[PDB]
């Protein structure tokens, strides 16, 4: 959530350097992983966006 | 000539005998009267003479309010009672009124020997009861006299003749001595020698049998005790039209200077400050009568705040500039029993005069002793200041319908309010201090706690009712209130008090902050949820106070996690607060946050950053 | 008085939380019944000498008894207090028999028309009436679970004092007090409840042959009262007519069916008008 | 600025407080001070040099 | 004392500020309204 909310509104500051870690790929198979819950996947779902 | 009393009439006690004084108060958070003997005597009456006057007024029903008194208190646990909470309540507030309306019907019938009636106090609005149960502070087999805001059965007094001349059923002659007897107490009212240990000069009141006689000394007739009339003792603004501004008095290079402050609010009625705010005089041949205002009078006007007389005199400064026009400058002089601090009162248009002087009329204000009108000047006081603020007034001996004044009026409530702060201040500020050396005992840790929640139903606005202090919701809360507590130095006293237990002078802080999860230190955590719920109520929808707040930031980051609810009032402060999050956040309160995370990792410190930035 | 105001104890502890033998009657209060017994029996028959007698008696100085004893009903049923529906707690078994001795002993003060003593006793400066009103209308507790007779007795006994206080005068300066005190449709549901009260226990026969504290009595009493009061109320005149399509009105054509008017003329030429 | 036998339109004007001290509404008094404001101009009269 | 303006009252009217005098007129044939300022004042009427 702190990421989700540190990253908002254009902030390449972070980006540049958040987006290293988490690609695409890992975010949304945290997304399809329906083992971890819901509140976990809502938090990568508005951090991907 | 003289006259017969009055219900309604304002007079003050004096003290004869023994030991000779004005009956008056402490305070409004203290709930003791005192006679102060060196203050003064008849000629020669004492400086803060507004707080020795009573207000006669017949006596009062309390039976219903008795029956919801006696036993409002939790004491049983059925399901058979609201029904009746809410008839009786309702029977209390009728009779109420039947009081305030059988008050207002007999208003002005004469008071005879024998009478029964009830002593009002007009600073603090609380009627003068006489607790038959209770012995007395400094005396032992007394009785205790206070103040109660509602009044009971000892409110109740018989007015009887100290002298043989008169007889019961005799009518009250102003002047005359009398004998206060409590309807229930049967002990006349004294007025002891036991000086008060903590207040110099003050001698306790109780009641005992003696031989003290109260002198009745009038103040103000009834008929002239008219809310729409201007009025001796009444607090009033004086407002210029013209230049639309507010004149003040304040302290300035070691000295008081009164001038004319550059108020840069668009609104100009809006400058509600204490400085500002003057108590008007009549003169008068006694020295211990108001009377009422008229067009053809002599009046003074004094400074609340510091008690100074406002006056005209010639000016030392500008006279020396004469000879390198403005003769003479208005200047605050500390005695008032000159001819120089006497005014003449001009109207505005064509009024008899004779008539009375209406509340809120426009005037003009002509210094008797040199026969000159006041003036305003644009020439500033501090002439050093980038941005003066301070411009001087003067008078000139030509007359002109420009330089005019306003009379606003200032409603009781809001004085009573003022003096309610400025105490509670005081009070606060000496607990802090005595809390600093932890050299404190249980009353006053009572005392404290009890004026503390005081201070959250003061500035909240609501009343109270039973209902838990620190979980209590209230709407929006009184502007003005928060105010004044932000002008008379609450929230500083606050603060104060908030670093007085853990404060070290040498040989340790007397609490650890650790410590406070102990079943010691309830009272402490107590009195610290509490600092903190009044700072949270007091920095709700209000810019000034949050920019106030906000600069103790720092002190008020490292008590987070100790249960003493800085959690809601940063919360709070952060989240309906936008550009203050802006100009007063550096990297000093985001490391706090990220040592806070670490040392004592949790989630909602995470929060805490993460919201505060959004 | 002092010592009935003095002594009273009803316990509000019970009072504030929850829905969300002891100290008999004083000597000086066990007194006042054969006092207000001797001051009844001084004025039966209406004697009128006595009955005006015993308000100012053209001396040095005039002692009002009938209003002392307007005011020692109103101190012992509850003050003011006591007519906003908190009889209930007031009146227990102990003081029923004094309260019906003061309710029949202002009923003999204002039997016969005694102008000066109803006018006295209605405008007083104490609310004596507003507790009679509340007699009437309110309901006793718990009074009225265990002990129906005392109940209807003190509502019987205020019955005919109110119809007393408006007995044979049809002047607007009693009747708006009255009426100020009590709108006209607790009047009229109260009339009504008496009904069905009455014939359950009429239905039940056994020796029901008109008792003279049945309710079907009490609300005969309250429909006169309410019938000599809507001279000055045209609301309570429309509400006091029949056949309306209201259901419960059937107590309105029984009370109405069995209400006769007449007109008499007093011996010194001034005619009276009587609702029996 | 002129003078006309009969008048017209134009011969209207507001009297208006030139101090604070007075409102509208208020009555006017000897002495005063005021500002003529014609009904159909809205240009107060100006005393030029 | 003083008092209020009345209709019908006859007054002048004295102009005051950048340009002080009391308004007039040239004559009976001529229609424009002049103020004169070395006429008088308050104190000495023209
Ligand atoms: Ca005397
Ligand atoms: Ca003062
Ligand atoms: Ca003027």
């Amino acid at each position: 959530n702190l990421f989700a909310r540190m990253c908002l509104d254009r902030q390449y500051l972070a980006i540049n350097e958040i987006s290293g870690q988490l690609d695409v790929d890992l975010i949304l198979r945290c997304m399809s992983d329906e083992n971890l819950p819901y509140d976990l996947r809502a938090s990568f779902c508005r951090l991907m966006l | 000539m003289s006259s017969f009393l009055h219900i309604g009439d304002i007079c003050s006690l004096y003290a004869e005998g023994s030991t000779n004084g004005f009956i008056s108060t402490l305070g409004l958070v203290d709930d003791r009267c005192v006679v102060q003997p060196e203050a003064g005597d008849l000629n020669n009456p004492p400086k803060k003479f507004r707080d020795c006057l009573f207000k006669l007024c017949p006596m009062n029903r309390y039976s219903a309010q008795k029956q919801f008194w006696k036993a409002a208190k939790p004491g049983a646990n059925s399901t058979t009672d609201a029904v009746l909470l809410n008839k009786l309540h309702h029977a209390a507030d009728l009779e109420k009124k039947q009081n305030e309306t059988e008050n207002r019907k007999l208003l002005g019938t004469v008071i005879q020997y024998g009478n029964v009636i009830q002593l009002l106090h007009l600073k603090s609005n609380k009627y003068l009861t006489v607790n038959k149960r209770l012995p007395a502070l400094l005396e032992k087999n007394a009785m205790r006299v206070t103040l109660d805001e509602a009044g009971n059965e000892g409110s109740w007094f018989y007015i009887q003749p100290f002298y043989k001349l008169r007889s019961i059923g005799d009518s009250v002659v102003i002047g005359d001595k009398v004998v206060l007897n409590p309807v229930n107490a049967g002990q006349p009212l004294h007025a002891s020698s036991h000086q008060l240990v903590d207040n110099p000069g003050c001698n306790e009141v109780n009641s005992v049998n003696c031989n003290t006689s109260w002198k009745i000394v009038l103040f103000m007739k009834w008929s002239d005790n008219k809310d729409d009339i201007l009025k001796g003792g009444d607090v009033v603004r004086l407002f210029h039209a013209e230049q639309e501004k507010f004149l003040t008095c304040d302290e300035h290079r070691k000295k008081q200077h009164v001038f004319l402050r550059t108020t840069g609010r668009q609104s100009a009625t809006s400058a509600t400050s204490s400085k500002a705010l003057w108590e008007v005089e009549v003169v008068q041949h006694d020295p211990c009568r108001g009377g009422a205002g008229y067009w053809n009078s002599l009046f003074r006007f004094k400074h609340l705040a510091t008690g100074h007389y406002l006056a005209a005199e010639v000016d030392p400064d500008f006279e020396e500039e004469c000879l390198e026009k403005m003769v003479y400058s208005l200047v605050s002089v500390p005695e008032g029993n000159d001819i120089s601090s006497i005014f003449e009162l001009d109207p505005t248009t064509l009024r008899g005069g004779d008539s009375l002087v209406p509340r809120n009329s426009y005037v003009r204000l002509r210094h008797l002793c040199t026969n000159t009108w006041v003036h305003s000047t644009n020439i500033p006081i501090d002439k050093e200041e980038e941005k003066p603020v301070m411009l001087k007034i003067g008078t000139s001996p030509l007359k002109e319908d420009k330089e005019a004044f306003a009379i606003v009026p200032v409603s009781p409530a809001e004085v009573r309010d003022l003096d309610f702060a400025n105490d509670a201040s005081k009070v606060l500020g000496s607990i802090a201090g005595k809390l600093e050396k932890g050299t404190i005992t249980q009353n006053e840790r009572r005392s404290v706690t009890k004026l503390l929640e005081d201070l959250v139903y003061f500035v909240t606005g609501g009343t109270n009712s039973g209902q838990d202090v620190l979980e209590v919701v209230f709407s929006k809360p009184n502007r003005e209130r928060q105010k004044l507590m932000r002008e008379q130095n609450i929230l500083k006293q606050i603060f104060k008090l908030l670093q007085a237990p853990f404060t070290d002078c040498g040989d340790g802080p007397m609490l650890r902050l650790e410590e406070l999860g102990d079943q010691r230190h309830a009272p402490f955590r107590h009195i610290c949820r509490l600092c903190y719920r009044v700072l949270r109520h007091s920095q709700q929808d209000y810019r000034k106070n949050q920019e106030y707040i906000a600069k103790q930031f720092g002190f008020m980051q490292k008590q987070i996690g100790y249960d003493v609810l800085a959690e809601d009032t940063i919360t709070a402060l952060l989240h309906n607060n936008r550009k203050l999050l802006e100009k007063h956040i550096t990297a000093a309160e985001i490391d706090t946050f990220v040592s806070l995370v670490r040392k004592n990792r949790e989630p909602r410190f995470l929060d805490y950053l993460s919201d505060l930035c959004v | 008085q002092q010592e009935i105001k003095a002594t009273v104890t009803v316990n509000t502890s019970d009072l504030g939380n929850k829905k969300k033998d002891d100290l008999e009657m004083s000597a000086v209060i066990t007194i006042m019944q054969p006092i207000l017994r001797f001051l009844q029996l001084l004025c039966e028959n209406h004697n009128r000498d006595l009955q005006n007698f015993l308000r100012c008696q053209n001396n040095k100085t005039n002692y009002n008894l009938v209003c002392e004893t307007l005011q020692f009903l109103d101190c012992i049923c509850g003050s003011t207090t006591g007519g906003l529906g908190l009889l209930g707690l007031y009146i227990n078994e102990k003081n029923v028999a004094l309260i019906n001795q003061t309710l029949e002993s202002l009923t003999e003060y204002c039997q016969g028309p005694c102008h000066e003593n109803q006018n006295c006793i209605a405008t007083h400066e104490s609310n004596g009436i507003d507790i009679i009103t509340a007699l009437i209308l309110n309901d006793i507790n718990p009074l009225g679970k265990k002990r129906m007779d005392l109940v209807l007795e003190l509502k019987n006994n205020a019955s005919k004092l109110l119809l007393a206080i408006m007995e044979s005068r049809h002047d607007s300066e009693n009747a708006e007090r009255i009426l100020y005190n009590m709108r006209p449709k607790e009047l009229v549901e109260v009339i009504k409840k008496a009904y069905m009260q009455g014939e359950v226990e009429f239905e039940d026969g056994e020796n029901g042959e008109d008792g003279a504290a049945s309710p079907r009595n009490v609300g005969h009493n309250i429909y006169i009262l309410a019938h000599q009061l809507a001279r000055h109320n045209k609301e309570l005149q429309t509400m006091l007519k029949p056949g309306g399509q209201v259901d419960g009105d059937e107590a309105l054509e029984f009370y109405a069916k069995h209400t006769a008017q007449i007109e008499i003329v007093r011996l010194d030429r001034t005619m009276e008008q009587i609702v029996f």
